[PDB]
RNA sequence: AAGAAGCUAU
RNA sequence: UAUAGCUUCUU
């Protein structure tokens, strides 16, 4: 359940960064960091409270269409 | 009884409390430079024939000072009053009292000597010299008592580590004035001694911490006026502490006072030879051998060494803005040009470019290349820059921005990763996991990197040790032939590479090969051999699998250093790499049997043997430029018969200005590098391995070197250690008869496999366990002074079964397994490892598994060695990566089947899932 | 005879690698979604409701227990379901609401807000709180 | 094809010996050749380290600074003087090229810029 | 043996 | 940068 969480937050940042979040130095900063210790990590439960904080990023722009790519 | 303590406290008005217990002898454990006729070495003894009384200030508070009370015999009674009314007018000497005192029926002579320090220059030597994390006492008691720091600084773990806790070189850097001011006062007990004639040999446990000196049981008079003294081994030896310290800090001050303010020197000064000269002729008078400022002027690489460990260290009291290129303004058709002209070296001095035109008509390809190659004019016109990221020298910045690279993740491979889910990997508790990935970096990444050059220091080597050494090492590269070779002969593959700055801006190495014919090339060779050619290297941040954060950089260095390093040092690269059963195994592949062969090699016919290997923290950022001009001296001997002393000496300087201290370009900006290696020259894995091999041996000679002599039961090793050291420090020239004796005895009871900066040794257990041979301590104290790194014994592994191979060589492991009737040794990788290689790739192409089927079979290839493994989850992976090669063809069949309406009538791609065409590339005769 | 359906296997490695990279956003977000939702965690999930109807957070979610966050709800029903009284649950946790403000930057009162008298303030007010 | 691939490097030698000889060229005309001048004038022989051409020489000087207590000791207020001479600041840039003001450089404003910081000045008269 | 291309590991 | 190995094509 820890190899799927840091799969998950490799795709994460990849879509953050093709998103063009690196145009901003402190965002991909913070970014970088999360998807870093996310790797590291040894228990889910750090790992998923990263992996919340660095989706939080992905949520709170508006380039990404939710509801369509929630379709199932 | 309370009689002798009053007839040694004579008429001084000082205080004394006994330490030992009444007239009894007291004994203790210290260090001495002992070489006797029956023993030598420098080691610790045990000294039991002196009583030794401490004094108090006032009231009741114990300081710094004893009056140490000798008892040999009657005719020595004579000969050091005799000697010492001579030498008693000098100011660096003991204040001695000669008084007769009865024991019980008998008038025992007794010699005293008043107000001496608890412990003399030898311990201090030692305790730095041969450091022990655990046992370092003397060390803590050293530093305490002269208010480096206090007792509560040793709390801090970690204090003695150099690259974490890098405060440890400020707290050394508190001995350096009473250093300093002991080579003061061993000049003046030279004078004195060399004034009516004292000849004798000066040792460093014969003079305390304030700088006297003591003892003259050894001295024998001569006729006033031509006295000499040896001061051969006490400086020898003392030379590594003389920059640990930063003893010559107050040189850098007015009036050598630390109280007044740096000296102020013209910004356009850069000759400082007399300056040189003086600090020579005042800190090392009596060293007996030429000393030149400047290395061109040197006779053979053997002095080269020795001039340059001087230059290191008084060039550090120097203006750092005086080192590098010197330029000068050229005309060209009339319009004025800055050209460099010169180099400033900290360890050669000042060479000087020989082909300078002034005035020239035209400017051909050449000149063009050489010119647009070095750093002058990239600088003259660049702008000031006061990066305050990093504490390296700062040169110019080259435009008007600065530029933040960054590195992006990995990309996922669901289809393998689901496939390996399917067939029940990754469960939880499993013993294979992934580890490794594709990390990312941000914009301060690169800098970051950069700045790690912070751990190289200037180092100061023992010479009359490094030099014998040398000798021994060159004895490991003998079965080779090298020599310089012709435009014609250079076989360069990969074209296609990077051409450094300038020069990637207009294209690859392949521009500037085809450009340049074989006539330009060789007058470029010939130029490098009587000029000095400074050029650029530029830093770039890489894209690959790692288990660390841990950003790495790849260095590009101009197409005008290699394509000139090449034709130099080519023949005897490949010389190297073609040879099989030496000690280095570079070019030695792992398949068709090469790994059980060259670990049979290295088990040799080595007795009770054992397996070790150690690391190298920081290798190529930490390693002293002293050890890496050793190197590039060992590599250039094969040209004895192609070369002058003169083409050496300038391709020297060349490697130096251009792989050493090279103008490193790093996100549109110029630096300074103030040492270690880069990984864009073609020849740092072959000068890594001379350095590891020149540690393990001055190991070996650390080991054997400070054994006490009179418990060595073999009489073959205890002559070997006498005439051991008395090659090193009282014998000034190569003797080979030696030389070949000390390289079999290390050959047969230390056998070493060298790649680069890793090595596996098989040693004798009994002699390693006797102090005869190095063991993992001798290394950790031999990095900690040459190097400036700890070592941890937490990074070195160790084997007692012979059976069982290496721990890790190449970070890769061994299995002896069974192939058709006999046993062999095969290397098998970390499980992790290929799974991560295969779920995560660095290209969006690289994640559909039908356009790239041979990266699988390469993959399956490393991963054969695993279906041998005790461990059932680690021989999975094998049958994982051929089940979804199978699955990848049937794909790709239909795939190609329906874009199209044709399908391949033979394929003969049915050997990549069987497990034959794998199991054929670890057996031999192929 | 072979040179023909060699070029082909040519051909075709082409056309694919060509077509794999030309649909590299679309495939990335629809990966990250499945693997979302298939990695079922209450807290990514309530997040990811949140911001499918009405709530999208404005900063990077805190870790810590004092780290402000500011969350966007675009009307009185996400209010409901996410905001009871004085606290605050969002990314399962409990969040004490110290501010409110209209669309508008006008300040506003827990008290006000109700259902009928919803149609009075611009809506998506943005509101502020602490972690427990 | 021996000839025609010998066409195409001949081609190549000329073309990038026009890059190298135009880039040389250029920077040519960057020298303060009454200024880099002076200095070498009065050298000894007529040679000076490299290192002090931009030191002493050059007109416009670039400061990184990575943090606001670096700020503070370095570049405060409108003119500061490094490497023994008067500098005066003409614009301020953070890691993502946009303009900052001396005003926003503040202690409790700090932590909203990123942070890295580009302070190009130029030599005062 | 010469090459031209692709890939994998150290 | 250097080393080693695998697959394809031409001479
Ligand atoms: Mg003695
Ligand atoms: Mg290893
Ligand atoms: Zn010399
Ligand atoms: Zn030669």
């Amino acid at each position: 359940k820890m190899s799927d969480v840091k799969c998950t937050s490799v795709v994460l940042l990849s879509v953050l960064q093709q998103l063009r979040v690196e145009s901003s130095s402190k965002l991909w900063a913070q970014c970088v960091q999360l998807h870093n210790d996310i790797l590291l990590a040894k228990d889910t439960t750090e790992a998923f409270e990263k992996m919340v904080s660095l989706l939080s990023v992905l949520l709170s722009m508006q380039g990404a269409v939710d509801i369509n790519k929630l379709c199932e | 009884a309370q009689s002798f303590l009053n007839r040694v406290c004579g008429v001084s008005a000082a205080r004394l409390t006994p330490c030992g217990t009444g007239t009894s002898t007291d004994v203790v454990y210290r260090a001495f430079d002992i070489y006797n006729d029956k023993v030598a070495g420098f080691a610790k003894f045990l000294k039991t024939n002196c009583c030794r009384f401490q004094e108090k200030d006032e009231d009741d508070n114990l300081i710094d000072s004893y009056f140490v009370v000798k008892r040999h015999t009657f005719s020595n009674y004579q000969h050091e009053e005799t000697i010492y009314n001579l030498l008693k007018d000098c100011p660096a000497v003991a204040k001695h009292d000669f008084f007769k005192f009865r024991i019980d029926g008998d008038m025992v002579p007794h010699i005293s000597r008043q107000r001496l320090t608890k412990y003399t220059m030898a311990d201090l030597v030692y305790a730095l010299r041969h450091f022990d994390e655990g046992n370092c006492d003397t060390l803590k008691e050293i530093l305490v008592t002269y208010n480096c720091c206090d007792d509560d600084y040793f709390n801090k773990k970690d204090w003695y580590d150099f690259v974490e806790n890098p405060d440890i070189l400020r707290v050394y850097a508190n001995l350096g004035e009473r250093v300093r001011q002991a080579l003061l006062k061993t000049v003046q007990f030279c004078d004195a001694m060399r004034n009516a004639g004292i000849v004798g040999v000066l040792t460093l446990d014969n003079q305390d911490l304030n700088g006297n000196w003591y003892d003259f049981g050894d001295f024998i008079q001569t006729t006033p006026g031509s006295g000499v003294p040896v001061v051969d081994s006490y400086y020898s030896l003392l030379m590594p502490i003389l920059t640990l310290t930063r003893a010559l800090t107050a040189e850098s001050h007015v009036d050598t006072d630390l109280t007044k303010p740096y000296i102020k020197w013209d910004l356009l000064k850069y000759d400082f030879t007399e300056e040189r000269l003086k600090l020579f002729d005042r800190y090392f008078k009596y060293w007996d051998q030429t000393y030149h400022p400047n290395c061109v002027n040197c006779l053979d690489d053997r002095c080269i060494l020795h001039c340059a460990n001087f230059n290191v260290l008084f060039s550090t009291v120097f203006p750092p803005t005086s080192f590098g290129p010197l330029v000068r303004k050229i005309f060209v058709d009339g319009v004025p040009f800055v050209v460099s002209t010169g180099y400033h070296f900290r360890e050669l001095g000042v060479v000087h470019n020989q082909d300078v035109n002034l005035h020239s008509s035209r400017l051909s390809f050449k000149e063009l290349l050489v010119y647009a190659a070095d750093p002058a004019m990239h600088a003259a016109s660049g702008n000031l820059l006061l990066d305050k990221r990093t504490t390296c020298f700062s040169v110019a910045a080259l435009t008007n921005n600065v530029a933040f690279q960054t590195v992006k993740p990995g990309n996922f491979n669901k289809d393998f990763y689901d496939f390996a889910v399917s067939k029940g990997f990754f469960k939880e508790g499993s013993s294979v996991e992934l580890k490794h990935f594709f990390f990312a970096q941000d914009g301060n990444a690169a800098i970051s990197d950069y700045d790690y050059y912070r751990y190289n220091l200037p180092t100061m080597c023992d010479i009359r040790q490094l030099l014998f050494v040398v000798e021994v090492v060159d004895k490991y590269f003998d079965c080779y032939d090298g020599g310089c070779i012709n435009a014609n002969q250079v076989i360069v593959n990969n074209l296609d590479k990077s051409a450094g700055f300038p020069f990637n801006k207009w294209g690859k190495a392949r521009l500037y090969y085809d450009s340049m014919s074989y006539e330009d090339q060789d007058a470029l060779f010939a130029y490098t051999k009587r000029n000095v050619i400074p050029t650029i290297t530029q830093m770039n941040l890489k894209y690959a699998i790692s288990a660390k954060n841990r950003a790495r950089t790849v260095a590009g260095v101009s197409i005008c250093s290699t394509m000139t390093n090449r034709q130099f040092h080519q023949k005897l690269l490949k010389s190297i790499a073609a040879t099989r059963g030496a000690t280095v195994v570079i070019g030695t592949s792992k398949f068709y049997g090469g790994w059980h062969n060259m670990l049979k090699t290295v088990y040799s016919d080595v007795e009770n043997p054992h397996l070790m290997g150690w690391d190298y923290p920081k290798c190529d950022r930490a390693m002293p430029n002293m050890l890496r001009i050793m190197a590039s001296l060992v590599l250039a001997r094969k040209h004895t018969t192609c070369c002058s002393l003169s083409h050496r000496f300038y391709r020297l300087a060349n490697e130096c200005a251009q792989v050493l201290s090279e103008m490193v370009m790093c996100g549109g900006s110029l630096y300074v590098k103030p040492g270690g290696t880069s990984s864009g020259d073609a020849t740092t894995a072959y000068a890594n391995s001379v350095f590891n091999i020149c540690q393990a041996v001055t190991a070996n000679v650390n080991a054997l070197l400070s054994t006490d002599g009179n418990k060595i039961a073999d009489k073959y090793v205890r002559n070997l250690q006498h005439r051991l050291y008395e090659c090193l420090y009282r014998n000034r020239d190569v003797d080979t008869d030696f030389v070949n004796e000390f390289y079999a005895y290390l050959r047969k009871h230390f056998s070493m496999m060298i790649l680069s900066d890793d090595a596996v040794v098989c040693f004798n257990s009994t002699y390693a366990s006797q102090g005869l041979v190095a063991s993992i301590k001798n290394f950790k104290s031999v990095l900690y002074y040459q190097n400036n790194v700890f070592m941890s014994e937490a990074k070195c592994w160790t084997e007692t079964d012979l059976t069982k191979g290496p721990h890790e060589f190449c970070s890769q492991h061994t299995m002896l397994v069974k192939q058709g009737d006999d046993y062999v040794y095969l290397p098998y990788p970390d499980p992790s490892r290929i799974l991560g290689a295969g779920c995560f790739v660095d290209d969006i192409v690289k994640t559909d598994g039908t356009l790239m089927i041979e990266r699988f079979v390469s993959l399956a290839i490393d991963a054969y060695p695993l279906t041998k493994h005790p461990n059932q989850e680690y021989a999975d992976v094998f049958h994982l990566y051929l089940q979804y090669i199978r699955k990848l063809h049937d794909e790709l069949t239909g795939h190609m089947l329906d874009m199209y309406s044709v399908m391949l009538t033979n394929d003969n791609t049915s050997r990549y899932w069987e497990p034959e065409f794998y199991e054929a590339m670890y057996t031999p005769h192929t | 005879e072979k040179m023909a359906d060699q070029a082909m296997t040519q051909m075709y490695k082409q056309a694919r690698s060509e077509d794999k990279r030309a649909k590299v956003t679309s495939a990335m977000q629809t990966m990250l979604f499945t693997m979302l939702r298939k990695l079922d965690n209450d807290a990514l999930n309530n997040i990811i409701n949140n911001a499918r109807d009405g709530c999208v957070p404005l900063n990077i979610i805190p870790l810590t227990t004092a780290a402000k966050l500011m969350v966007v709800i675009p009307d009185y029903n996400t209010y409901k379901n996410t905001c009871d009284g004085t606290t605050f649950t969002y990314a399962s946790a409990l969040w004490e609401i110290q501010q409110v403000v209209d669309a508008d930057s006008k300040i506003v009162q827990l008290s006000e807000i109700s259902m009928d008298n919803s149609p009075n303030l611009a809506w998506p007010l943005i509101v502020t709180a602490l972690r427990a």
